[PDB]
């Protein structure tokens, strides 16, 4: 059995720039599990069907988990673009696999403020499709070249998230997974159930 | 390499930090009007220091990229909205100087005492201007206040008033009237674009319109004055300044004993029958919740009936208790209400859930935009909403009224004269009282004839002499509150005149056929995609595409007001007929 318990059923997930990678391989990979996790506030599957998923093999089933806004759920699809699908955690076009997002408010939420979160928002160009930037250098937005220190013109890339439980349905911790499968002329060694 | 995506970028990171600290002060201020505490207030003006210190940062830093550089508008428009300084204009001494002004003044008003019984401001003698109907028991009150708390403001008003000129001049204005009136100042197209200096030539224009109305409403309370002061109101003058329900005039509801069409029918009361179905305030909010999803808009937030703070505590917290819409941010909208099975209560809370509504629209629009179009428009959303609610047929539909209950023409002009001492009566005092502060601080009025000038308005605007001579020794217009505290007058006005063309743009559009007092928006979903389109742009358009959206007109309308109240002003013609619609200004009740 392929550990996608300790993918959605983990103990703490990681940030949006850093999402955590994970590969499945060489296991029979149960597709009904991904059920059970709660009413999901998404599961839209890009190019293949969430029924006939066990009807098929794939190579490779990359797993990636990150924690995101509520209104930045939508983002995380192929093509739309933003303010996190674009210098965090960028989705290839033809994209043929498993996107799934659920509400954590009750489990990523402090009274005081969850400020371990954090998240890129000001970089020179977007990312590749599968690239990941853990950088912490000082942003040049103008001319004015920066010496580590931030002020005018230089600003701190990454930003932290204010989760509370005090806030509405659109701004509470959702952490979204997006299993990514590959079909690479390997032999296929990830199969269904029997 | 341009200006422009420097200046975006730093509208991002302004609006990034904006939207977590200005959440963290509400959330401070919120958890103070909680229970109220010492740590509580130590942690609120902690995080209104913080917020204020960032914000006057930001704005130090923002002045750095002139607006003719910014091609784009929205951009261009966020950059003005925070490159505006204030009161940091001015040296630390001079601010300083104001800030203590202030304080005094503040602190001069809150603990003002009248004694020849000895009472305060708010336990005696509002009680008293309210009920009392005695002459002397009110003049003596009224004179003792003006010329106590005027004699005690006066000197210290002299010196706000150049403090504030001197502050004005330093943000780029010329005088404290003109920085008050750059709320509605617009910029965009040749047709969306409106001047401060234009704004003094439309209240005073639309003042013309409403004059004959407030003529005939102030000859019909004279009559009506007349009995129960036979010796002490002339035919043909104007009504003294202690005889109009209030300390100051403001409101002429409290008239409404002794001015009543028909007193054989009084107005409806829905607080018996809510009692009898047993009510209470959540079913007050699902009633106003159901009533504002009917119309069309988007449905209440589910922390709105935990976080939120409808009932009054038993657990021993000591609130304000008064009705506040807040909204800290992040989708965290709350309504802080002393909310009880009466009806007034009933109508304030559909009131406050306006503002609600109002600030759930304008969510998407960036931090620096979240605000209504201007000062009279933010409240004008909700003010609306109560008069569709306390119509005779939306109770009905409810439950509160029976169905053979059948609306008769007695009762109607008494809720319209009801309604008329209470919004109509109220119109030519804040426009005269705005007047004077601006041609005071314009330099147009000498400081020698501060009071002549005043109570020369008081007899051709607003129709009211003093009962006694008070020279210039004495400043009744800092009697006030909001004129001794730093507040904003002319928002009541323009709201009054919008709250009146949202309900006939609103009225019109469900094609409803009928009075317009008696207009019902309930099941109409029309109606609420309509005001949508205005409640979702807030501050990112100037107010006047804002108030094309909703009623076509880019200015002021006076005529929506005068349709709402047009059977009360024929029944006044028609009763007025034998007397002088007017008033002489000679006339004086301490000249023989
Ligand atoms: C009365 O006010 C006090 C403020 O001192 C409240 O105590 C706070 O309660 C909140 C919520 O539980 C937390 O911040 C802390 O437990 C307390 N703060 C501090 C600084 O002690 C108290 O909760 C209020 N009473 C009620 C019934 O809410
Ligand atoms: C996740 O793990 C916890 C503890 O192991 C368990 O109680 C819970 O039922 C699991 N979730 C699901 C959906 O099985
Ligand atoms: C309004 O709609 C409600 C439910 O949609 C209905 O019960 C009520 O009778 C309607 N009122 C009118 C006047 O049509
Ligand atoms: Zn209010």
């Amino acid at each position: 059995l392929c550990p996608f318990d300790e993918v959605f059923n983990a103990t703490r997930f990681a940030s949006v720039y850093a999402w955590n990678r994970k590969r499945i391989s060489n296991c029979v990979a149960d597709y009904s599990v991904l059920y059970n996790f709660a009413p999901f506030f998404a599961f839209k599957c890009y190019g293949v069907s969430p029924t006939k998923l066990n009807d098929l093999c794939f190579t490779n089933v990359y797993a990636d988990s990150f924690v995101i806004r509520g209104n930045e759920v939508s983002q995380i699809a192929p093509g739309q673009t933003g303010n996190i699908a674009d210098y965090n955690y960028k989705l290839p076009d033809d994209f043929t696999g498993c996107v799934i997002a659920w509400n954590s408010n009750k489990l990523d939420s402090k009274v005081g403020g969850n400020y371990n979160y954090l998240y890129r928002l000001f970089r020179k160009s977007n990312l590749k499709p599968f690239e990941r930037d853990i950088s912490t250098e000082i942003y040049q937005a103008g001319n004015k070249p920066c010496n580590g220190v931030a002020g005018f013109n230089c600003y701190f890339p990454l930003r932290s998230y204010g989760f509370r439980p005090t806030y509405g349905v659109g701004h509470q911790p959702y952490r979204v997974v997006v299993l990514s499968f590959e079909l690479l002329h390997a032999p296929a060694t990830v199969c269904g159930p029997k | 390499s341009l200006t422009e995506e420097n200046a975006k970028t730093f509208l991002n990171n302004f609006n990034q930090e904006a939207e977590d600290l200005s959440y963290q002060s509400s959330l401070a201020s919120w958890n103070y009007n909680t229970n109220i505490t010492e740590e509580n207030a130590q942690k609120m003006s902690e995080a209104a220091a913080k917020w204020s210190a960032f914000y006057e940062e930001q704005s130090k830093t923002a002045q750095s990229f002139s607006l003719q550089e910014i091609q784009t508008p929205i951009i261009k428009r966020q950059l003005q909205a925070l490159q505006q300084s204030g009161s940091s204009a001015l040296s630390a001494d001079k601010n300083k100087q104001l800030n203590t002004i202030l304080n005094t003044m503040s602190t001069i008003y809150s603990t003002g005492k009248v004694c020849n019984e000895c009472l305060l401001l708010e336990p005696g003698l509002d009680e008293i201007m309210a009920t009392s109907t005695d002459y002397n028991s009110r003049l003596w009150a009224w004179e003792g206040w003006r010329a106590e708390v005027g004699k005690q403001l006066r000197p210290l008003y002299e010196e706000y008033v150049v403090l504030k000129n001197e502050m004005a001049r330093a943000n780029n204005y010329n005088d404290y009237g003109d920085y008050w009136r750059g709320d509605y100042e617009a910029e965009g197209a040749d047709g969306y674009n409106y001047n401060r200096n234009q704004l003094i030539e439309d209240v005073e224009r639309t003042f013309a319109e409403i004059k004959p109305l407030y003529e005939h409403l102030h000859a019909y309370v004279r009559r009506k004055l007349m009995d129960t002061y036979p010796s002490y109101i002339s035919p043909t003058g104007c009504l003294p300044a202690h005889l109009l329900g209030d300390m100051w005039g403001r409101f002429w509801t409290n008239l409404y004993p002794l001015t009543v069409p028909f007193a054989q029918k009084p107005n409806i009361d829905v607080t018996d029958a809510m009692m009898n179905q047993g009510w209470d305030a959540e079913r007050i909010f699902q009633e106003a919740e159901k009533f504002f999803v009917s119309v069309g808009l988007p449905h209440m937030t589910q922390g709105f009936w935990a976080n939120s703070m409808l009932t009054e505590p038993a657990d021993g917290r000591k609130v304000v208790c008064h009705p506040t819409a807040w909204d800290l941010g992040h989708g965290d909208f709350r309504i802080k209400m002393c909310t009880k099975v009466t009806m007034d209560n009933f109508l304030t809370a559909h009131h406050e859930m306006g503002h609600i509504q109002y600030d759930m629209a304008y969510a998407r629009q960036p931090f620096l935009l979240r605000n209504g179009a201007n000062e009279g428009f933010h409240e004008a959303v909700g003010e609306i909403m109560s008069l569709s609610a306390a119509t005779p047929k939306h109770l009905k539909s409810i439950g509160l009224l029976p169905s053979d209950f059948q609306e008769d023409s007695e009762t109607e002009i008494n809720f319209l004269l009801k309604q008329a001492l209470t919004i109509v009566g109220t119109l030519p005092f804040t426009y005269m009282l705005e007047k004077w502060r601006w041609m005071v601080f314009r330099g147009e009025i000498p400081k020698e004839q501060w009071m002549k000038k005043w109570w020369e308005m008081k007899r051709e605007i607003v129709g009211v002499v003093e009962p006694l001579p008070h020279d210039e020794t004495y400043c009744d217009p800092a009697s006030l509150f909001h004129v001794s505290n730093d507040y904003s007058f002319i928002r009541y006005y323009t709201r009054t005149i919008y709250q009146f063309q949202f309900q006939e743009a609103l009225c019109q559009a469900a094609k409803y056929n009928g009075s317009l007092h008696k207009c019902d928006i309930s099941n109409s979903t029309e109606a609420g995609q309509k005001l949508l389109k205005m409640l979702s742009l807030g501050n990112s358009e100037p107010w006047t595409k804002a108030l094309e959206n909703v009623v076509g007109a880019r200015n002021m309308d006076v005529k929506p007001l005068l349709n709402y109240f047009q059977p009360l002003f024929d029944w006044l013609k028609e009763q007025n007929r034998n007397s002088f619609v007017g008033w002489n200004t000679e006339w004086s009740p301490y000249a023989d």
